RNA sequence: GUAAGAAGCCCGGCUCGCUGGCGUGGAGCCGGGGUGGAAUGCGAGUGCCUAGUGGGCCACUUUUGGUAAGCAGAACUGGC
RNA sequence: UAUAGGGGCGAAAGACUAAUCGAACCAUCUAGUAGCUGGUUCCCUCCGAAGUUUCCCUCAGGAUAGCUGGCGCUCUCGCCC
RNA sequence: CGGCUACCCACCCGACCCGUCUUGAAACACGGACCAAGGAGUCUAACACGUGCGCGAGUCGGGGGCUCGCACGAAAGCCGCCGUGGCGCAAUGAAGGUGAAGGCCGGCGCGCUCGCCGGCCGAGGUGGGAUCCCGAGGCCUCUCCAGUCCGCCGAGGGGCACCACCGGCCCGUCUCGCCCGCCGCGCCGGGGAGGUGGAGCACGAGCGCACGUGUUAGGACCCGAAAGAUGGUGAACUAUG
RNA sequence: AGGCUAAAUACCGGCACGAGACCGAUAGUCAACAAGUACCGUAAGGGAAAGUUGAAAAGAACUUUGAAGAGAGAGUUCAA
């Protein structure tokens, strides 16, 4: 909206927008990232600290496709299956338990958090944090790797 | 053609020592020996050759 | 001049929503009229929290809006909120609360329609509480915002904890010179 | 080409443009920078706070106010 | 040239890209002439379902997809031997017959 | 083709009719109503002009 | 520069792996009791984004170099 | 008729090479770049500066801090303290 | 008769010709003879912040497919076993990798700067903190009695958001010591107490669209060079055979 | 270290075709018109300006001044 645009309401000033004495004519200080080292030093570094050298090993023709682990956490662990199943299966039935199988729903890691309640289940992955292992047996579900 | 295939698996009880069994140390344990195979078979290897 | 002072002559406010909701400005007509002719400053902080913007009514979460009434001496209070509450996936219980809010989330009219619980909007809060008796009025995480944590006296100079920005979180990005003690400086 | 090199003048003016402040506001100072031989007596003594306080103060607490 | 606290920016339009602008003003175009080309396919080819031959049941390799399932291209000679039919006459069935695939 | 608040659309995936933000909006009806009017101030309606 | 209070005083008790003749010292924690604590004026605190500026000059006073300058260079305040 | 551009030709002045020669002309790259001149288009209202710190092959420039504006938010007086 | 006014004239006072560079312009600083038309902060991509809307731990079809051949239809509508995918819900490490819940009660091993068994609570505490709750008390024309009535409150309590501090948890390194298990007892894994580094956790607030400002790269607010490269045309002037 | 092969893909040249939140004769292609035309340079090459009477010429018969250019009358037209 060139209407609500700054432009056609500063027409009738002179300098416009930009200063009688600065004159902003072309490119004052450079393009773009000119004088990352010399002369704009105050604001690569005190703005972007590590921009410059060199980190760590260099893994040559490095995919995003080998460390493919998205996590799942306790709290998720019990919405990839309906509410509707865990209620009628743990509604003091039996000493049964649901299986809630992670990769199926399309995730691999558990790792842990708070909030397992008392109803047991079994947890089928292919990794797991020893914090959700060890609330999985505290709660009294088990533990199953598959592959 | 896709046919998404649902093992479903549902109905089952909690067993004996397999959930006492299966703990977080089988992966680490996995690891070492995957990171460590060859190296103990050199040393075997070296142990019946220095008599 | 007259003033020695200086000029500050309109001081921070925002008195007209700048929303351009029917629904918004009718209960800013109801509100500004209740906050006036009921001397409650129930109905004040409700008034400007109807002015407040878009950002700065933080959404609600369902267990937050669950432990703000767990405290002891909020047993029959209803939970009033300028804003919007959502669902929660994390908990599994619900009580029978009461809540009085703007937009509700689906998922969170369901699960409060299954518990037993009775949502209401700010018309039928006018009409069951004009001086706002019997709330608790609650607000949401202003500062867990991903933007606010950019904001600092400094990303890096006394290590400053205020995120930087960059393109990819990782390695070869912003990590050499004044994030290690190894190449040049250390913050 | 010679210009002015350094001044002083118009600065307090414009740091009394926005009034000098006082830091004014630090209730329950800030701990770090303290001896950290005096960190191992009070974080020590701080969680056994946690942990044996309860049965003796309360009962000197309902014994004050039996009292009182 | 930068500035207070923003990301550092690098764009690619140091190369003379004002040159080299394919816009998309012809995608309803190239929909309604691949729309006419099917349906042409369906009604002047055959009464041959439209695309054509049978895929396979085959899994994605990578230790991301391989969960999943796709169509995969043909029927791995090996697969069509026990199944019990000739190749060309496999494909002039409707077969779709890839002979790099392994088992 | 798009339902009720009870029940869903049934010809669109997804889609449910929105929550309106006011259930009954009839402001006039809600400021004459007795519950408002039991807890108002006074009407004040004197103007209290400059004096000279 | 600092202080002119309720974030302050006073009392009673627990903890300490610090310290150590000593329930000695020192910090932390808990509970209780009393706000009328210099003058004048003022409603305050805080977060984000950003333009312009980055050539100055003059005056009372204090001053450096120069014989002096409508010369060159500093300090407080005011002005252009 | 022969020598055609960083080439020709010069009894040598760097002279001549189509009114242009210490490097011809025409077109293209090319709207080359410029910290450097000039200019920058309607009204009203409100607020309103700086020529200073530090750094840079920095001294006609820029970065940073300062000065400034805009957008709000958290509270408080409005009924012997 | 009245009449301000883009008509003219006179009179009193004030009044140097505009634009910019500049500390300073009416300047013996520069541009402007006059008039009409054209003429200078745009557009794309990316980012940041604010605002507005929809959905909200999710969000988005921009890529295709489906509708009968319709001017507007190069629109619009739908996909859901088209969510592949982008962003967010998880960070820390150079990496192998690891990866965020703790507290209380009772019993026991020497409650021993120490581990086990059962049950319970659950994102910790302190000081501030809008709002909210309980309520002493007194208040309505002449006698006790009452219910809403006119009508506030001393004092106390739970404490939103957010600020300060303490504490806890995760990851990489640092120091000190002890224990546990074996798809096989080893230069095997895991654990503990303190001190640090992190862009973390400590009930998540993002996604998409639009608008405003600012920055960057593209001719980038308009006009401007001495220069360099590529390919061709000239000895009809002149220089020389 | 020998070879063929349609599809989806690209098209600011050309042949016809349709549409436009575009410009409206100093704008839009250089060119709405006898435009790569007039014209310039030996040549490579450079390169314009220039639309509108009226509905229909019904474009003003005839008289008169002047040698004619040009007028004065008259006439056509809704209007010279
Ligand atoms: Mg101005
Ligand atoms: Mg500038
Ligand atoms: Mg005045
Ligand atoms: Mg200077
Ligand atoms: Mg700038
Ligand atoms: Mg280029
Ligand atoms: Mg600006
Ligand atoms: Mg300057
Ligand atoms: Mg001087
Ligand atoms: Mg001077
Ligand atoms: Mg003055
Ligand atoms: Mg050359
Ligand atoms: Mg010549
Ligand atoms: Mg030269
Ligand atoms: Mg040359
Ligand atoms: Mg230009
Ligand atoms: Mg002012
Ligand atoms: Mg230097
Ligand atoms: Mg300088
Ligand atoms: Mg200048
Ligand atoms: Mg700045
Ligand atoms: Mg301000
Ligand atoms: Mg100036
Ligand atoms: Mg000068
Ligand atoms: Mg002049
Ligand atoms: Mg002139
Ligand atoms: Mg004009
Ligand atoms: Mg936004
Ligand atoms: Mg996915
Ligand atoms: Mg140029
Ligand atoms: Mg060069
Ligand atoms: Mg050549
Ligand atoms: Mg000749
Ligand atoms: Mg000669
Ligand atoms: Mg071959
Ligand atoms: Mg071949
Ligand atoms: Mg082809
Ligand atoms: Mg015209
Ligand atoms: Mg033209
Ligand atoms: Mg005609
Ligand atoms: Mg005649
Ligand atoms: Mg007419």
């Amino acid at each position: 909206p060139s209407r609500l645009r700054k432009t056609r309401k500063l027409r009738g000033h002179v300098s416009h927008g930009h200063g009688r004495i600065g004159k902003h004519r072309k490119h004052p200080g450079g393009r773009g990232n000119a004088g990352g080292l010399h002369h704009h030093r105050i604001n690569f570094d005190k703005y972007h600290p590590g921009y410059f050298g060199k980190v760590g090993m260099k893994h040559y023709h490095l995919k995003r496709n080998q460390s493919f682990c998205p996590t799942v956490n306790l709290d998720k662990l019990w919405t990839l299956v309906s509410e509707q199943t865990r209620v009628n299966a743990a509604k003091n039935k039996t000493g049964a338990a649901p299986i809630i199988d992670v990769v199926r729903s399309g995730y691999y890691k558990v790792l842990g958090k708070g909030k397992l309640p008392k109803q047991p289940v079994i947890v089928k992955a292919k990794f797991f944090s020893r914090r959700a292992e060890e609330k999985i047996k505290s709660v009294g579900g088990a533990c199953v790797l598959v592959a | 053609p896709v046919r998404n295939v649902y093992k479903k698996e549902k109905a089952r009880v909690i067993t004996e020592e397999e959930k006492n069994f299966k703990a977080f140390a089988s992966l680490r344990m996995a690891r070492a020996n995957a990171r460590l195979f060859g190296i103990r078979a050199k040393r075997a290897k070296e142990a019946a050759e220095q008599d | 001049g007259v003033d020695i002072r200086h000029n500050k002559d309109r001081k921070v406010r925002r008195k007209e929503p700048k929303s351009q909701d029917i629904y918004l400005r009718l209960l800013v007509k109801l509100y500004r009229f209740l906050a006036r002719r009921t001397n409650s400053t129930f109905n004040q902080v409700v008034l400007k929290r109807l002015f407040m913007s878009r950002t700065n009514r933080p959404p609600l979460s369902l267990s937050r809006m669950i432990r703000k009434m767990k405290l002891p001496g909020r047993e029959n209070k209803t939970a009033v909120v300028v804003g919007t509450i959502t669902d929660d996936v994390r908990v599994q219980e619900v009580p029978k609360l009461k809540v009085c809010a703007l937009r509700v989330t689906s998922r969170a009219r369901s699960r409060i329609l299954r518990a037993g619980g009775k949502i209401l909007t700010f018309d039928q809060l006018a009409l069951d509480s004009p001086k706002g008796c019997g709330t608790v009025l609650l607000s949401g995480p202003r500062k867990g915002r991903e933007v606010y944590r950019h904001f600092g006296k400094a990303p890096g100079t006394p290590h400053s904890h205020t995120k930087p920005y960059v393109r990819s979180k990782g390695r070869k990005f912003e990590r050499a010179r004044g994030r290690r003690a190894s190449r040049g400086y250390k913050n | 080409a010679k210009s002015k090199n350094h001044t002083t003048h118009n600065q307090s003016r414009k740091w009394h443009r926005n009034g000098i402040k006082k830091p004014r506001s630090q209730r329950y100072e800030s701990l770090k920078g303290v001896d950290p031989k005096f960190l191992r007596n009070m974080r020590f003594a701080k969680k056994h706070n946690k942990k044996g306080l309860k049965k003796m103060q309360a009962n000197n607490a309902k014994a004050m106010s039996a009292r009182a | 040239a930068p500035s207070r606290n923003g990301m550092v920016l690098k764009p690619h339009f140091h190369k003379d890209w004002q040159r080299r602008v394919a816009t998309w003003f012809n995608q309803p175009a190239r929909k309604i002439r691949r729309r006419k080309a099917r349906q042409a396919k369906a009604r002047r080819i055959a009464p041959r379902p439209a695309s054509g031959p049978i895929r396979p049941i085959v899994r994605c390799p990578t230790v991301r997809y391989h969960t999943k399932v796709r169509a995969g291209r043909g029927f791995s000679l090996e697969e069509l031997r026990v199944a019990g039919i000739h190749k060309k006459v496999a494909r002039t069935i409707g077969i779709s017959v890839d002979p790099r695939r392994r088992n | 083709l798009y339902g009720t608040w009870r029940k869903a659309a049934s010809l669109k995936s997804n889609y449910n009719l929105p929550m309106h933000k006011m259930i009954n909006t009839d402001l006039s009806r809600i400021l004459k109503s007795p519950e408002i009017q039991r807890a108002l101030r006074a009407p004040r309606k004197k103007i209290h002009r400059r004096v000279l």
